RNA sequence: CAGGCGGUAGGGGAGCGUUCCCGAUGCCGAUGAAGGCCGACCCGCGAGGGCGGCUGGAGGUAAGGGAAGUGCGAAUGCCG
RNA sequence: AGUGAGGGCGCGAGCGAUAACGUCCGCGUCCGAGCGCGGGAACAACCGAGACCGCCAGCUAAGGCCCCCAAGUCUGGGCU
RNA sequence: GUACCGUGAGGGAAAGGUGAAAAGAACCCCGGGAGGGGAGUGAAAUAGAGCCUGAAACCGUGGGCUUACAAGCAGUCACGGCCCCGCAAGGGGUUGUGGCGUGCCUAUUGAAGCAUGAGCCGGCGACUCACGGUCGUGGGCGAGCUUAAGCCGUUGAGGC
């Protein structure tokens, strides 16, 4: 029995050109072009998903410690405060009401100021 | 309510008639006469044909009147290509692709 | 839950003074007031930093022999295009340069940095035309 | 009134009538959980150090689900490495109600 | 069914280098593994045969499904016939059947059912008795069908 | 001569974008005066043959 | 509950899809087969399988098994 | 089965000119196959560390904490 | 075994499909025609003879988002804007600024490599079969196991 190609090898470069929509030029157009550029943004993808990660700790810390400047202090410290005072809040909601609530996180200053010494 | 004219297989490069096309395009229809009637390229008489074989189509099949006409759409889509070998030097060949055309207009009334 | 994004700025001026300042110094603070990295709220990709007016910047101090070992460097495009430039040489013919000029390598370069750059007011004496705005005695 | 709370991994500023999801948890597509208060601001303010010690914000599991897909791709070039593989996460729906305290 | 040549020269040409244009890589060339002729036949231990004759003839003895008769009256020739005798062993079509006799009359009056396939007692085989829900056999056609087996 | 040679295929982008000129203008017109139908400026009217009011040629 | 899971040459394992056969005097099909164009939906780790809408207009082939001209991106590949 | 073209760095020797990104052995390691991740601006094999998938959560590692660029223009004693 | 190519011996293509029925589009209009517009046939004319289905590259017209102080393996992660589908929450398309970012294959001690291959797309394209071995292995029989050619039967029946 002979088994032509057929409806097969079309159909995978269909699903591939799907995923391809938006490319610019030819990495849109070609399967072989638009294979090589979702290879790319295969492993672009899974390293931002890790990379995302640090760079929103990375933002908030600078909010934090912008806030905390506005208090004296700088952050290196205002951590420390908050670390042997026994606190747990994380970044996220400490640049949180960092932004929102001031007089939550200017209260978070004493308490802070109170225990690194 | 539009007309529509289409002439095919018209033995010339859609590059140089489309050029044309587009100068006429939205045009009036007794603008786009006189912008053919002068214009310095051989597309023009082609273009032309179809813009007044448009029009005519128009007035005696499709009701509407002559002069609220005008080109609400025209375009080149290129049609086979007779294709011709020219002989070049050192017994090699070429292939001369002579194109062809599928040039359309649709004409409609001005409404008010 | 998301991370508080700010709706639009309504920028706050900034004058500061430059007598006896050191060079670097003053600028690497002019170049975070510009960023606004010192506003709680402060987000990377946003004009969003102060305006910056700078009185008296002839007045700029540097140390060393600075003064005139320090030299600036332009390259015209030509062959023989690099122009050198000492450090006075810059300074009693464009005093407005030096300090500028110490600032722009402390934004970072492209369209953002660009526009950065632009909010920064530079001026030799004690004069600026901004009473316009009302730009703040900034003391640092 | 807000409140800080901590349920899978990581911290949410909740409030009462909150639609937020986290990861999956326990209680059958209806029940309740009772979520610890890192730190109740609000009106009051409260600091945990660790975690307030009687505070307590119950919430309405509304039910669980799987996230979208994640195509996790990998390749590596000149040694013909390439591997496929997909994700959807799942997790948990939680009605804030009340803040307890 | 082609020329032997080289189509052009080795090198110089530019273009790949080529054979003769019989070649599998070209179109119209030969096949490369296509399949010649075969004989897809081998031996099956003899033994093992009527083992599964048995087995199978037993299988159907267990389901209830076997059938032994010694004689069909009504039956000479027509279908008519076996089919009014069909209906004494409940044989009405709701089940296909095995019918396997020696008596050539009985065998052409009912091959001609779709329910029904006919067989003489010596092509008694294993395929033929599963792919039959039921099965009937003549009393001496099952005679030799034990003659077979041991 | 060592035979120059394209390196790479221009892009379509880059084609179009060179045939930004190409784009072709309207003759300019004039009514002729007596017949009112459009004719080119400086040319005799060839639906009449009047230049200057004056017939020219016997149209 | 505890622990393992980077990986080329390579070794082992488990799968999906194409063609044809038994299942087939069957079942599906003009209340629309195959193929084609879409999708932001369901399932699978994936290869893929379904679902829905437009096209198309006569074929298709189950569960379970079988046998191969069975899966392309590169061969200065061959044909267009 | 593949391999029987290895390479770099540390150390120990021969060769070389106490030349070479030299060469040849020995013992280690890493690249090879970890051109995946953090530092070293860039930088296969130098320092940190062996990536199953997910997270807008935490501690550290080398390296750093004036702005580009995350963290001290930290504190106490000196020298240039 | 033709066109066509070779003095020649010899080489050697491509080229199937309207529809059940020709009912193959009379007639009028535009045009020199070609080709179109109505009209008519048909179940369908996006079945019109360049005729079933009609993919892809390639070329257009219309629309949405977009771009003229910004340096780029063309992506990607984030935020925002605009335009659609939607109770909702969401989701689709686009991309302004920011973060990050050394194509694919092969050869390689080593490649983004200024080393090889590929203009793009569709189709054809490479570990097979026969005899003989040798391991594992699923079964039959077991101090035994097995038939070959062939003969009898049969027309997808097997048995000697
Ligand atoms: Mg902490
Ligand atoms: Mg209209
Ligand atoms: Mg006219
Ligand atoms: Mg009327
Ligand atoms: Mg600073
Ligand atoms: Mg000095
Ligand atoms: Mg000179
Ligand atoms: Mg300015
Ligand atoms: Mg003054
Ligand atoms: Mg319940
Ligand atoms: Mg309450
Ligand atoms: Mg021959
Ligand atoms: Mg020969
Ligand atoms: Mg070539
Ligand atoms: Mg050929
Ligand atoms: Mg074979
Ligand atoms: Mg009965
Ligand atoms: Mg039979
Ligand atoms: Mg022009
Ligand atoms: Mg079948
Ligand atoms: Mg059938
Ligand atoms: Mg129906
Ligand atoms: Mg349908
Ligand atoms: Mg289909
Ligand atoms: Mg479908
Ligand atoms: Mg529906
Ligand atoms: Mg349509
Ligand atoms: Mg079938
Ligand atoms: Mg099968
Ligand atoms: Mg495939
Ligand atoms: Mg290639
Ligand atoms: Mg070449
Ligand atoms: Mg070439
Ligand atoms: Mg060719
Ligand atoms: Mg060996
Ligand atoms: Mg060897
Ligand atoms: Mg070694
Ligand atoms: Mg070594
Ligand atoms: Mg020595
Ligand atoms: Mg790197
Ligand atoms: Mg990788
Ligand atoms: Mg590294
Ligand atoms: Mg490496
Ligand atoms: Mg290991
Ligand atoms: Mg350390
Ligand atoms: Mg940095
Ligand atoms: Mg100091
Ligand atoms: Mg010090
Ligand atoms: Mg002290
Ligand atoms: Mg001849
Ligand atoms: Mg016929
Ligand atoms: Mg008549
Ligand atoms: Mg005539
Ligand atoms: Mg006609
Ligand atoms: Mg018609
Ligand atoms: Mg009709
Ligand atoms: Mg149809
Ligand atoms: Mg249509
Ligand atoms: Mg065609
Ligand atoms: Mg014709
Ligand atoms: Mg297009
Ligand atoms: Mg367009
Ligand atoms: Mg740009
Ligand atoms: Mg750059
Ligand atoms: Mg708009
Ligand atoms: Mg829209
Ligand atoms: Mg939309
Ligand atoms: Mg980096
Ligand atoms: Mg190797
Ligand atoms: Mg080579
Ligand atoms: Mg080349
Ligand atoms: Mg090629
Ligand atoms: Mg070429
Ligand atoms: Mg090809
Ligand atoms: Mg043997
Ligand atoms: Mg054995
Ligand atoms: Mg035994
Ligand atoms: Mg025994
Ligand atoms: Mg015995
Ligand atoms: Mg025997
Ligand atoms: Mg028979
Ligand atoms: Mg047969
Ligand atoms: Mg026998
Ligand atoms: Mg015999
Ligand atoms: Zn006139």
């Amino acid at each position: 029995p002979r088994a032509k190609t057929g409806v097969v090898r079309r159909r995978k470069h269909k699903k591939i050109l799907k995923l391809a929509k938006g490319y610019w030029g030819l990495r849109s157009k070609s399967f072989r072009k638009a294979r090589e550029t979702l290879f790319a943004a295969g492993n672009y993808a899974y390293a931002h998903r890790k990379r995302r990660k640090r760079d929103f700790r990375r933002l908030w810390i600078v909010r934090i410690n912008a806030a905390c400047r506005q208090h004296g202090l700088n952050y290196s410290t205002f951590i420390h405060g908050l670390k042997k005072a026994g606190i747990e809040v994380d970044r996220k909601n400490l640049a949180d009401l960092a932004v929102r609530e001031p007089q939550v996180f200017a209260e978070l200053v004493e308490r802070a100021k109170a225990a690194q010494g | 309510m539009e007309a529509k004219a289409i002439a095919r297989y018209v033995r010339i490069s859609p590059r140089k008639v489309r050029l044309v096309v587009d100068l006429i395009r939205g045009k009036s229809l007794e603008e786009a006469r006189n912008i053919l009637r002068y214009t310095n390229k051989r597309g023009a008489y082609f273009v032309a044909k179809v813009l007044e074989s448009a029009a005519a189509n128009a007035v005696n099949n499709h009701d509407m009147l002559e002069d609220r006409l005008y080109v609400k759409a025209a375009y080149v889509d290129e049609g086979p290509a007779l294709k011709r070998v020219l002989p070049r030097a050192r017994g090699r060949a070429d292939i001369i692709k002579k194109r062809t055309s599928h040039i359309t207009v649709i004409l409609g009334e001005k409404h008010g | 839950m998301k991370t508080y994004v700010p709706k639009q700025v309504e920028p706050r001026w900034v004058l500061i003074d430059a007598e006896g300042k050191t060079l670097g110094r003053l600028a690497t603070k002019i170049a975070t007031l510009l960023r606004g990295k010192h506003r709680p709220d402060w987000t990377p990709n946003v004009a969003m930093g102060d305006f910056v007016v700078v009185v008296n910047a002839d007045k700029i101090r540097v140390t060393g022999k600075k003064l005139e070992q320090k030299i600036y460097t332009r390259y015209s495009g030509y062959p023989g295009g690099l122009k050198k430039i000492p450090l006075e040489k810059m300074l009693a013919t464009h005093p407005e340069r030096v300090l500028e000029h110490a600032v722009k390598g402390m934004l970072p370069k492209g369209p953002l940095g660009r526009r950065l750059f632009k909010r920064l007011k530079v001026y030799a004496g004690p004069d600026h035309p901004h009473q316009a705005q009302r730009p703040e005695k900034l003391e640092v | 009134m807000f409140a800080i709370v901590k349920t899978g991994g990581k911290q949410y500023r909740v409030e009462p009538g909150l639609k937020l999801r986290v990861e999956k948890l326990d209680a059958e597509p209806g029940a309740t959980v009772e979520l610890p208060v890192l730190l109740l601001g609000g009106e009051k303010t409260v600091v945990g150090t660790p975690v307030v010690e009687g505070a307590s914000v119950v919430a309405e599991v509304l039910g669980h689900g799987r996230g979208k897909k994640i195509l996790v791709s990998k390749f590596k070039a000149k040694v013909q490495y390439r591997r496929k593989k997909g994700h959807r996460q799942p997790y948990t729906e939680l009605l804030i109600k009340e803040i307890r305290g | 069914a082609y020329s032997g040549r080289k189509i052009w020269p080795q090198k110089h040409t530019g273009r790949a280098r080529h054979g003769d244009i019989g070649a599998p890589i070209f179109v119209g060339g030969g096949v490369v593994f296509g399949p010649k002729p075969r004989d897809y036949s081998y031996t099956l231990p003899k033994k093992v045969r009527k083992k599964g004759l048995a087995m199978a003839v037993a299988d159907r003895a267990r389901e209830g499904k076997l059938l032994l008769v010694e004689a069909f009256a009504g039956v000479n020739g027509k279908t008519k016939e076996f089919l009014a005798w069909a209906k004494e062993a409940g044989l009405d079509g709701s089940e296909s059947v095995l019918l396997v006799t020696g008596n050539e009359l009985v065998r052409r009056a009912a091959r001609n059912l779709p329910w029904v396939v006919t067989l003489a007692p010596e092509g008694l085989n294993v395929y033929d008795i599963v792919r039959t829900e039921r099965l009937v056999m003549d009393l001496d056609a099952w005679e030799v069908f034990q003659n077979r087996i041991g | 001569a060592k035979h120059p040679v394209p390196k790479k295929k221009t892009s379509k982008a880059r084609r179009d974008a060179r045939r930004s000129h190409h784009a072709l203008t309207p003759p300019i017109l004039v009514p002729c005066p007596e017949c009112k139908a459009m004719k080119p400026p400086h040319t005799v009217c060839p639906e009449c043959g009047y230049y200057a009011g004056r017939k020219v040629l016997e149209v």
